[PDB]
């Protein structure tokens, strides 16, 4: 039973479906399952109770959003198994969980228990015939052609830069945190509130996430904006009532690379990235500088690229070539490498089967992915 | 292509000058 | 086979399931007479009800039982149903179920007095209580939209989307068509019309149904009322007598507008919309602003919308698209409502029964309400 | 320039006053300005027509009451700048501005904006030679002797915890939320509409407070009291009319636990407390669990502290040593500890000069502060 396999790219802010040997994928939808606040006394609502998708997007208001992963780590495992359902369903996908092969990915060093139990739902919830689970940087390379790459990716959930070179992914110079796109979106939230405008509710927390996709950018020095005077640009709500936002706009971003921001000592994007080029072999050193890969959605900050060379301009040895490439297709990158390892003849020897999946059990899980 | 979110002439890298 | 009961302040508007328009229509009156010791001819109802009251006027002393949506005098609220059941429908109320209408924010006991009666002294086989505003958007036809529902005894909004209501919302409002009438009655007594009685009370109610209109800008019409006579229309009563009144048409119905001068010290009606719309979730407001539905009798001015779609939008945002329904047949809208809710087969399990009346108690209704 | 300074401990419900090394505040007074709603036809009437203090509360009936202040924000800042004018002038503390320092307080996470406008309001309306803008956590815990603890605080406009270990309060771990006895009075009065005894004029609404004040008590398990029938005690009104309360009482102040109920998803008093100490690091949250300080007039409930205890206990983590202390005077803690921190001699150093602003402007008071 081989079948076109399915490509379900996870994450805590995004989750892209689709089948393999495809350009982009054609099922994209934010990962997060809504339930009504309010009482439904007028028949002929919304029914289900259970809003995914496009359908959640457009009735935020009547919404309380809840996100079942942080950090590439799903807490509430009731609300992705209705997600995957969803997604399997006639609304999207508009086949069986039977019929394909399914490839799912993680971020690096997370728990072994939530990649168990993963696997748990996929083979058992769902009736899976084969799974494979996989890394983000294997992935974002499989998309650019490359095999030799630092994939220095920034999602909603981690933030982390795995150094591979020639097919050769080092577990032990991987460098992770948890600050990413979310805590940004979060950390510019407290800012508004400051400013003036409060934003509470979680149907009300995507608005700050809008303002943030839309206007923000990373100062190339932090230190001359702050002396300086801002303009205070305007933005306006689905309501119709503007919001200066000042200068929350280029000091929320600055989490990214100021940790110690929103109050918790960890490297940084720019820290990360040196550390991870650091920690490998010292021959491997000159090509991971020259092959750096950006992925992600918080890599799309307007001048983020530039400020990301200035500060391993400052950190890395002098007179060596850096260069930090980045595709047209950033936010896809990971998915696209998916449909590309899916399509490949070597998939068939890599998965996790269902035979020996009741054979085995978790070991052959944590045996073939490495 | 097709999808909501692109970005418009940031270029594909952003590279240091090789010197001799 | 249901039997719609729109128990109103003013009028009291009944019939039967699946209809286009009510059949029992009249003034929500009993009249009791002038009691002297002296005898009277040929036999005579000791307390008249509805358009008999309405009819030998100049004698009775005219109680409305409901005051501001609340029943004051029960016993004259059980002798208006027996006047609906027996006397204009011409049938009982055991075989019939029984849908009736009660505006939001109404004390708890009135619903468990109203159903203790319909169960206990009416014994009726299956009753409900619903909302005005909800009813009244059904019959408009939407899911989505507020509705600044206004009728003699009480104005009160329900903002609802999707047909999902927001309890927390609604925002009840002491003014009404009845202190309109008082108003009219006392700015008569200013220029030489005085009435007292409550036999012109009906009187001045009809001058207000017939002549008032809503002002577009209110200084503007002042103005114009000290300067040309041609807007002072003249209104013949009951009695051959012709009255002549100049600024009282558009100062009447300004009360809405302008509760200072009734002396209630609240929002008017075209602010207590916009503040019950803020009330509600952020991203939910422009289907509001869209659907701002009318109903009641207190919404048959002429020039009533052009005024709200002036003072809303003067309120709000400059982006926004103000829109107001105002249909023909906004006086009987909860009624109208009532019927389509009675027609539907889904309405047919949400009835109230016998058997769990003496269960329960009058405490089971506020579970089935809302 | 170094005169007695003073003390104005701000808030939305109450204002208190006085000077530095004070054992209590001379000068406790509501924040509010009274104006009259009837028309003065005789003479020897109360002049002004702006009425502040025990004037305003003596004559209720006569005022158009209306609070400057909601949930520590002025909105109303004509009126705020005419309570300060009255709290200097002869009728309370009988003293010129130019000559004393001022001690400000404010609540935490407010709008930067008001904090510039407030003392644009201190520097230039009236002639302040110094200001200084303080939190409330920092005060109570200077009243009590302390250095540790967390400072739950209640009044009537903001609930808010901040987490202090050994003089080092944590900006990240401050948890707040509008949900104080202000929103509790507000829904006390939609509850006693429910029930029958309405209220709505301004005057009117100072009645409920005085009702939540005496009346009422919060029960540790909430699903026991609601299974139970209540037994309906009386409360005497300033008029004489006796009102049977019923299940109003308890359910009232609820609120600040469950703030689902007024329709508002936040965290809650128990939430905030617990969260605030899970904000912060490893090694402080034992010794901030140890040393909690209750503060304001809504952690006055009857049965609060032991609810608070519960809570705590079904959030924290097992056999851990809570204790949830309090000052007697829990009105006046945080006035108390400013004027004790008024007198330091440090006290120099912390404020804002007059000269210092007018140099700087804006930025030196957002370098002083925080």
């Amino acid at each position: 039973i081989a079948n076109q396999p399915v490509v379900i790219d996870n994450g805590s802010g995004v989750i892209k479906a689709g089948f393999a040997g495809d350009q982009i994928p054609k099922y994209c939808f934010p990962n997060y399952v809504g339930r009504p606040k309010h009482v439904r006394v007028m028949a002929g609502a919304l029914e289900g109770d259970i809003f995914i998708g496009p359908k959640a997007e457009e009735h935020r208001g009547l919404l309380s959003i809840r996100y079942p992963m942080e950090h590439g780590i799903v807490k509430d495992w009731n609300d992705m198994e209705r997600i995957w359902q969803y997604v399997y369903s006639k609304e999207q996908l508009q086949t069986f969980s039977e019929e394909h092969p399914v490839l799912l990915t993680e971020a690096p060093l997370n728990p072994r228990k939530n990649r168990e139990r993963a696997a748990e739902v996929f083979f058992e919830t769902f009736n899976v015939p084969a799974l494979f689970i996989s890394m983000q940087a294997v992935l974002s390379l499989y998309a650019t052609g490359r095999t030799t790459g630092v994939v220095l990716d920034s999602g909603d959930g981690v933030t982390h830069a795995v150094p591979i070179y020639e097919g050769f992914a080092m577990p032990h110079s991987i460098m992770r945190i948890d600050i990413a796109g979310r805590d940004v979106s979060r950390f510019l939230r407290l800012y508004l509130r400051k400013e003036g405008y409060d934003f509470h509710s979680s149907s009300e927390f995507e608005i700050v996430k809008a303002i943030k996709e839309r206007a923000c950018y990373l100062s190339i020095n932090p230190q001359k904006d702050e002396t300086l005077e801002t303009e205070k640009a305007q933005y306006y709500l689905p309501d119709g009532s503007t919001i200066e936002i000042g200068p929350s706009r280029f000091r929320a971003p600055e989490l990214l690379f100021r940790p110690d921001l929103i109050g918790e000592e960890s490297e940084g994007i720019h820290e990360v990235l040196v550390f991870a080029i650091q920690k490998s072999d010292m021959d491997l050193r000159r090509t991971l500088f020259s092959n750096i890969v950006l992925s992600g959605g918080s890599t799309l900050f307007k001048g983020f690229g530039d400020r990301l060379l200035s500060e391993v301009k400052k950190l890395a040895p002098k007179d060596v070539k850096i260069r930090i490439s980045a595709p047209q297709e950033r936010l896809y990158s990971t998915w696209i490498g998916g449909s590309i390892l899916a399509s490949l003849d070597t998939f068939k020897k890599m998965w996790v089967s269902k035979k020996e999946y009741e054979e085995d059990g978790a070991r052959s899980i944590h045996r073939k992915t490495f | 292509m097709a999808d909501p979110k692109y970005a418009d002439l940031p270029g594909i890298a952003r590279n240091e000058p090789d010197v001799y | 086979a249901a039997l719609v009961v729109d128990n109103g302040s003013g009028m009291c508007k009944a019939g039967f399931a699946g209809d286009d328009a009510p059949r029992a229509v009249f003034p929500s009156i009993v009249g009791r007479p002038r009691h002297q010791g002296v005898m009277v001819g040929m036999g005579q109802k000791d307390s008249y009800v509805g358009d008999e009251a309405q009819s030998k006027r100049g004698i009775l002393t005219l109680k409305y039982p409901i005051e501001h949506g609340i029943v004051t005098n029960w016993d004259d609220m059980e002798k208006i149903w027996h006047h609906t059941f027996y006397n204009e429908l011409r049938v009982a109320p055991e075989e019939h179920p029984v849908l009736l209408t009660e505006a939001p924010l109404n004390p708890k006991a009135n619903r468990e007095k109203m159903t203790q009666i319909m169960f206990e002294t009416f014994n009726t086989p299956a009753m409900y209580v619903a909302i005005q505003a909800v009813l009244s958007l059904y019959a408009s036809g939407r899911t989505t939209g507020i509705v600044m529902d206004s009728g003699d005894g009480v104005t009160h909004t329900v903002p609802i989307y999707e047909g999902y209501a927001l309890p927390h919302a609604i925002l009840r409002l002491d003014l009404a068509g009845r202190d309109l009438t008082d108003y009219l009655m006392k700015i008569l007594t200013e220029r030489g019309y005085s009435f007292t009685t409550t036999a012109e009370r009906e009187i001045v109610r009809d001058i207000k149904e017939k002549l008032c209109y809503v002002a577009l800008d209110f200084e503007q019409e002042m103005a114009t009322a000290a300067s040309s006579s041609s807007l002072e229309k003249s209104y013949e009563l009951p009695d051959g007598q012709v009255i002549t009144i100049g600024n009282e048409r558009f100062r009447c119905p300004e009360a809405l507008f302008q509760p200072s001068f009734l002396g209630m010290e609240s929002c008017g009606i075209h602010e207590t919309t916009f503040n019950s719309i803020m009330k509600c979730d952020v991203d939910i407001r422009k289907d509001l602003y869209a659907n701002t539905v009318l109903s009641g009798g207190t919404t048959m001015y002429p020039g009533i919308a052009d005024r709200m779609q002036k003072e809303i939008t003067a309120l709000a945002p400059s982006t926004m698209k103000i829109k107001i329904i105002a249909p023909p047949e906004r006086k009987y809208s909860v009624w109208i409502g009532g019927s389509i809710l009675a027609s539907l087969s889904t309405f047919q399990q949400m009835w109230i029964s016998k058997q769990e009346y003496d269960e329960s108690g009058p405490s089971i209704v506020h579970r089935k309400c809302f």
